[PDB]
């Protein structure tokens, strides 16, 4: 005999309540209040108490699991499943004398204690169960896990006023590569505030607790800190808001506030971590609303604040790294950055290779020229390429549906109609091709003296300096166009093995740059950055414009001032 | 470093801190004390590599505060 | 049916009911 | 367009030299590598004045499957503040998203005021820059003088070959 | 009249969903949602819409532009939701017709009922994945001027298949 199942009414809401009909409990054989087990259709089982349904008729089930199997909650009836009696059995249930609970709280001993009898009282109850706790509940338990017991709850048993609680305890996603060089830089910074049971307040400071990470729109920015997330705990408050505020003024201040006051509930034997996201926030036509970047500096002062207390690490990503805060930028709230910028030739075939293990894509493929086709790209636009590739080898196809072909013709074919990402081409960009000293024709003497004055004093550093030779700090080329000056600079970075950041006048042309005297500014810190390092301004006519002119000539003179391997050389 | 800090254990405390004031001649104020920076978190490590997992309530109280962080800590911090 | 928001009477006519067990009405 | 080369005449060397840029890079790229060479890219076109230069244009595009895209001389500079980038911009990815195509550029020697002629140098550079790889995209210019034509336009990744059409023999 | 190819582009691409979706968890990628149509003024994209919910059958809900801009407060909230789920019931496909009324990208003025629409729909279509119970939300877009659509309005799982409908040519012109 088949019955069906019915939603549950808002008087048997957590209650372990099972409403059968007359029929069924004359063939149980069951009284009112005694132990059934019923074996669900999907898996698992859950133990309920008879009692009949005010009606009198019979054909229907209704049942409330709250002892249940973990992960066995399946009890919802939108599809109108049907269960078959045999499903159900009069289980006798002998009073126990002991048990043993484990307990998942809510986010001292002997309130858990009172919580959990208070919770099972006049219950009956089997092994490997969650008892969850109704809601509205009291207290501060929220599910406990039966253990064990003395006389033995495998064919289940009831709890008693007189019985004994104790507590024991034993409870038995896209990788992206490309990112691997500052994923490591991120640890060697953030590892050492995340082992820290105060044994840093003990002997020691803080290294600093700030970062703030920059690159173009479309590199994996927020699904970085996700991957250093659960690489180490951490419950990570994502708050975004790129519109929180409104007309009132600062009237978010004491939201974001309570924001910060969870950053703090959350603190405790447990890693945190604040995620301000699109610290964007767009360029108002007029002055931005005070609120707007006032809170701001409440979180700056808040985080500077965050020094006198417990110190929660704050990591911050913007798109544009240019025109912040400048007093957000001295030694505090953020002074470390970690710049991912646009993708080279070499792990844009790993970019590729991590998207092509996943799909079934055949052996005869190219890597080199779809990586070198796709110069211009981001890496979203490798997974939409390699997502559009997908389509049209399903769109279009054969009637067999077993081998999933993918060849170099629908890849070519999905290249075409995909537009290329922008604000790409600017800043300044480092690796280009190898170009050897034997390219050059004629010139031996320029070679000889590019070598005495750069190349020598970035490779050799204690044979310059106990010799008694000055190093001159920064050099200018001149001549006619048509005579080699990019290429000789191109073949003394590729002899240094030093970085190379090269800046020029067509670069400035675009309309994307904003102002260009902190995008000055920016070129000078990555140079700093990354160490023994060449800066060369190629056309600087067009950089100082053969107002902006006086401005610019400025923020260049005081630079170049101000400046065991170090140094930048300016070219 | 009469007036180091007195306080944080072990250091060196001897009559050779006059060799590293004869080193000294770089900057102050606020690059010697990035040096207690670059000397009280900066001699763990080292322990954190011999053992392989411990609660560090037991690792500061086995600190150990050595003279080789201060070459090292020469070459990360320049004094003007 | 009738029902008072607020003072205001209302006059509700029922043309369909579809219950638990699937089973619909004319 | 329906221009044919007997319409014209049968310019047969400048049939040759059109063809070594526009389908030899695709159909023979043997024998660049052969003797040692890079693939030339773009193609200017000077002489006397008249409208024989757009006549040449429109015949390359009809005997090969191509499709025309004309972008026009002096009318561009003269014109507003802001969209005249806009487009070129849309000159550009209209000419990807179709088929192997052929931009026509007119008048070279016009752009060669100073914010006027430069914010359009600018967007011109940084697309043309885009399909440097693509081989199937090729950008034909026609001019009056060559003298004053821009050497930033004449590096060799960008306007290459120089072809010479006369007055008739 | 004309648009021969990009017709049949749209019933294939609004056919293979509601019908097989196992195809597309077969190979590699998400069976898709947005579907954004665009071009010139005066074209045929608010026609071929109405044709597509002429022919497959199901619910089909249309909202239009510029009916949903003025308002009094922010009842866009309440609206959208119930349209779509409830839509969502009929296990169904959703039209947005003038997509550049309901959501403009206009940085400068900082209007109220602007600057959190936006997370009203990315907020939303983000959520209307059905990959609890595996149903069907098909999103056809329609705008004029698909060049001020916010930027993250084409990311994937929103708006992400662009056709464009563009000005006829002699040959179509003929057929026309
Ligand atoms: N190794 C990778 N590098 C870059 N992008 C990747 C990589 N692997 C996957 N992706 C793609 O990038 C997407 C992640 O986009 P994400 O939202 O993190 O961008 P974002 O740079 O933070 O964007 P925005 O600048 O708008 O904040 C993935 O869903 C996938 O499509
Ligand atoms: N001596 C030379 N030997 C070989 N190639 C040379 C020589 N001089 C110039 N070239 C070639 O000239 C071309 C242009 O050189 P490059 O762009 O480096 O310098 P440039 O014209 O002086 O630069 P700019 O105009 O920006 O000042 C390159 O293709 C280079 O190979
Ligand atoms: N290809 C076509 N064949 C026949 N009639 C057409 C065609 N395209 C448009 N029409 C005519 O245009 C009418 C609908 O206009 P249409 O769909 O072009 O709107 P629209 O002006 O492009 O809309 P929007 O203002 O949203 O951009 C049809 O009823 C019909 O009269």
């Amino acid at each position: 005999p088949l019955l069906k199942l019915l939603p549950l009414d808002a008087r048997d809401r957590g209650t372990q309540r099972c409403r059968l009909g007359p029929a069924a409990l004359h063939a149980l054989g069951a009284r009112l209040g005694s132990a059934v087990k019923i074996s669900l259709p999907d898996g698992g089982s859950c133990l309920c108490t008879a009692w009949p349904r005010r009606d009198g008729a019979d054909g229907f089930v209704q049942l409330d699991p709250l002892c249940a199997s973990p992960g066995a909650a399946v009890g919802a009836s939108r599809s109108r499943r049907s269960l078959s009696l045999n499903r159900l059995l009069l289980v006798p249930c002998p009073p126990l004398r002991r048990v043993a609970v484990w307990p998942v709280l809510r986010e001292n001993t002997a309130a858990v204690l009172e919580a959990a009898q208070e919770l099972l009282r006049n219950r009956p109850i089997s092994l490997g169960h969650v008892v969850v706790a109704p809601p509205g509940a009291p207290g501060l338990v929220a599910a406990l896990h039966i253990v064990g017991g003395t006389p033995s709850p495998d064919p289940a048993g009831l709890v008693t006023p007189r019985t004994r609680v104790s507590l024991g305890g034993e409870p038995p996603e896209v990788p992206l590569g490309g990112l691997s060089e500052a994923a490591d830089s991120l640890r060697e910074l953030l590892r050492l505030p995340l082992r820290y049971p105060r044994a840093l307040t003990a002997l020691g400071l803080a290294v600093p607790r700030g970062v703030l990470l920059a690159g173009p729109p479309g590199v994996g920015k927020t699904q970085l800190v996700r991957a250093v997330a659960r690489e180490a705990g951490a419950e990570l408050l994502a708050v975004s808001a790129p519109a929180l505020q409104g007309s009132r003024p600062g009237e978010t201040e004491e939201n974001v506030r309570r924001v910060f006051q969870r950053a703090r509930e959350l603190a405790s034997r447990g890693p945190s971590l604040l995620f301000l996201d699109e610290m964007d926030a767009l360029c108002p036509q007029r002055g931005s609303r005070a609120p707007e970047s006032r809170v701001v500096a409440q979180v700056l002062t808040l985080l500077d604040g965050a020094s006198g207390d417990r110190e929660v690490v704050v990591v911050g990503a913007t798109n544009r790294p240019d025109a912040l805060d400048p007093a957000l930028r001295r030694p505090g709230r953020f002074d470390r950055e970690v710049v991912i910028g646009t993708p080279t030739l070499k792990q844009r075939k790993e970019i590729l290779q991590v998207i092509t293990s996943k799909m079934p894509i055949s052996s005869h493929v190219d890597l080199g020229l779809l990586a070198e086709m796709t110069v211009g790209y981001v890496g979203a636009d490798l997974t939409a390429l390699c997502r559009e590739a997908a389509m049209h080898a399903l769109l279009h196809s054969e009637k067999n549906q077993d081998n999933p072909v993918i060849d170099e013709i629908d890849f070519l074919e999905a290249f075409k109609n995909i537009q290329p990402s922008s604000f790409r081409s600017v800043i300044g960009l480092m690796d280009i091709k190898p170009v050897d000293w034997e390219e050059i024709g004629g010139l031996e003497d320029v070679k000889l003296k590019l070598k005495q004055s750069i190349e020598w004093p970035l490779k050799f550093p204690w044979e310059f300096v106990r010799m008694g030779l000055t190093q001159p700090k920064g050099v200018l080329l001149y001549g006619p166009p048509g005579c080699a000056k990019t290429t000789l600079v191109r073949a003394l970075a590729t002899s240094c093995h030093c970085s190379f950041v090269s800046v020029s006048g067509a670069d400035l042309f675009s309309p994307f740059v904003g102002d260009s005297e902190k995008v000055l500014s920016q070129i000078f810190r990555q140079a700093r950055a990354s160490t023994p390092a060449i800066l060369f301004l190629d056309e600087i006519d067009s950089i100082l414009g053969a107002d902006v002119q006086e401005r610019v000539l400025s923020v260049l003179l005081n630079e170049l001032d101000g400046v065991f391997n170090r140094s930048v050389m300016i070219i | 470093l009469q007036k180091l800090l007195r306080r944080v254990p072990h250091l060196l405390t001897e009559a050779e801190l006059l060799q590293l004031a004869n080193s000294a001649h770089g900057y102050v104020g606020a690059d010697l004390k990035v040096l207690c920076n670059e000397a009280g978190l900066c001699a763990l490590r080292r322990i954190l590599k011999k053992q392989p997992n411990l609660p560090d309530v037991k690792v500061a109280g086995l600190v150990k505060i050595t003279l080789k962080d201060f070459l090292q800590a020469m070459n990360d911090i320049r004094p003007s | 049916l009738y029902c008072t928001f607020y003072g205001r009477p209302y006059k509700l006519q029922v043309l369909r009911v579809k219950g638990a067990d699937g089973m619909i009405l004319g | 367009p329906n221009v044919s080369w007997s319409d014209i005449g049968g310019l047969e060397s400048i049939k040759l030299k059109l063809e070594q840029a526009v389908e030899w890079p695709l159909k023979h790229p043997e024998s660049f590598i052969r003797m040692g060479i890079q693939p030339p890219k773009g193609v200017l076109l000077y002489g006397p004045p008249g409208c024989s230069k757009t006549m040449i244009a429109k015949a390359l595009a009809n005997e090969s499957g191509l499709n025309f895209l004309a972008i026009k001389g002096p009318e561009l500079m003269n014109k507003y503040v802001g969209e005249s980038e806009r487009a070129v911009r849309e000159t550009f990815r209209k000419a990807r998203a179709v088929a192997p195509s052929i931009i026509f550029f007119d008048q070279l020697d016009a752009l060669a005021a100073g914010n006027v002629a430069d914010r359009v140098l600018a967007q011109l550079l940084t697309e043309m820059d885009g399909i440097e790889q693509l081989k199937d995209v090729t950008i034909l210019a026609a001019t009056n003088r060559p003298d004053r034509i821009d050497k930033a336009l004449m590096r060799p990744g960008r306007i290459d070959r120089i072809i010479y059409v006369p007055l008739p023999d | 009249g004309g648009l021969s190819s990009q017709l049949k582009a749209i019933r294939e691409i609004i056919e293979l969903p509601l019908k097989q979706p196992e195809l597309f968890k077969s190979y590699g990628i998400p069976a898709p949602r947005g579907v954004l149509l665009y071009g010139p003024p005066g074209t045929g994209k608010t026609m071929i819409a109405r044709a597509v919910a002429n022919e497959v059958g199901a619910y089909v809900s249309v909202i239009n532009g510029p009916e949903i801009i003025s308002k009094f407060y922010g009842e866009t909230e309440a609206k959208l939701r119930q349209i779509f789920a409830e839509a969502t019931l009929r296990h169904s496909i959703i039209f947005i017709d003038q997509l550049d009324a309901l959501c403009p990208k206009r940085e400068g003025a900082q209007n109220e009922v602007e600057k959190r629409v936006v997370a009203s729909l990315l907020t939303l279509m983000d959520g209307i994945g059905s990959e609890v119970s595996e149903g069907q939300v098909l999103v056809l877009g329609a705008t004029n001027r698909p060049h001020a659509l916010d930027a993250a309005l084409r990311r994937p799982g929103r708006f992400d298949k662009e056709i464009e409908i563009g000005v006829p040519n002699a040959q179509d012109r003929l057929d026309i």
